[PDB]
């Protein structure tokens, strides 16, 4: 049998995300910019 | 360190320095984005199309209190505060 | 004929406004319509080019035709906006 006779203390490191970036969005402003015309056929088009 | 302004420990400054973040904050206003126009700065062009990041709830300030008592609470009380109430202990005993 | 991507010299019957600038506007240059704010810029055009567009495709600067002027095209509409309240039914006072 092979038995320890001495010992060293490790330090390691463990990375762990734990969050990402919230964000959100402002649909009109992404899919029609300050269009009116655009805003109206997206209110037509439907609210997904 | 108490007598530094950073209010977070060694370590956590260089892993703070390590990660590039992009922008610092979550601000922009828009005289900002207007007077540094010919910078195509990417914040600016993702918000003006209405694509915003929000803040975190907890600051980095906020986090780095809970780490610091976390460490301070294993180094002086150990494992008995996350059963019940924080028990005081040497810290060779602990090791013990 | 091409329309809205060159120098031109032939136009409809339309009477010309004074350039307003750092103010929202409906903008009408040589026939592309939009509504932004106007800025003095420091991009330079050579004589065979009248626009200039961003990674979008959106058109963010125009050489004035009169003044030969180069300027920079900004959204109107900018910034996050969020409200806090306390319930319908309990107040209508808001925070914003
Ligand atoms: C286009 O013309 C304008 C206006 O100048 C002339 O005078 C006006 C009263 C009117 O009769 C116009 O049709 C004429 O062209 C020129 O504008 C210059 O720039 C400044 C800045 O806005 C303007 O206020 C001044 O009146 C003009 N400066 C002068 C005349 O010294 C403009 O330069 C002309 N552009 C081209 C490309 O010819």
């Amino acid at each position: 049998i092979a038995i320890p006779t001495n010992f060293s203390i490790s330090i390691t490191t463990e990375v762990m995300p734990v969050s990402m970036a919230k964000t959100s969005v402002d649909c009109n402003m992404y899919i029609c910019g300050d269009s009116t015309e655009c805003a109206n056929l997206l209110l037509q088009y439907g609210s997904f | 360190d108490p007598l530094k302004p950073t209010k977070r420990s060694f370590i956590e400054d260089l892993l703070f320095n390590k990660v590039t973040l992009a922008d610092a904050g979550f601000m922009k206003q828009y005289g900002e984005c207007l007077g540094d126009i010919n910078a195509r700065d990417l914040i600016c062009a993702q918000k003006f199309n209405g694509l915003t990041v929000l803040p975190p709830l907890l600051t980095d300030d906020m986090i780095a209190a809970y780490t610091a008592a976390l460490v301070s609470g294993t180094a002086t009380a150990g494992w008995t505060f996350g059963a019940g109430a924080a028990l005081q202990i040497p810290f060779a005993m602990q090791m013990a | 004929f091409e329309l809205l991507n060159a120098p031109a010299t032939v136009c409809g019957p339309k009477l010309s406004t004074d350039l307003i600038k750092n103010q929202c506007v409906n903008f009408n240059f040589n026939g592309l319509t939009g509504t932004g704010v106007l800025t003095p810029s420091s991009k330079r055009f050579q004589p065979f080019q009248q626009f200039g567009r961003d990674v979008s495709d959106f058109t963010d600067s125009v050489r004035d035709p009169k003044t030969s002027e180069i300027l920079d095209i900004s959204p109107c509409s900018f910034g996050g906006v969020s409200v806090i309240t306390p319930g319908t039914n309990t107040s209508s006072e808001v925070a914003v």
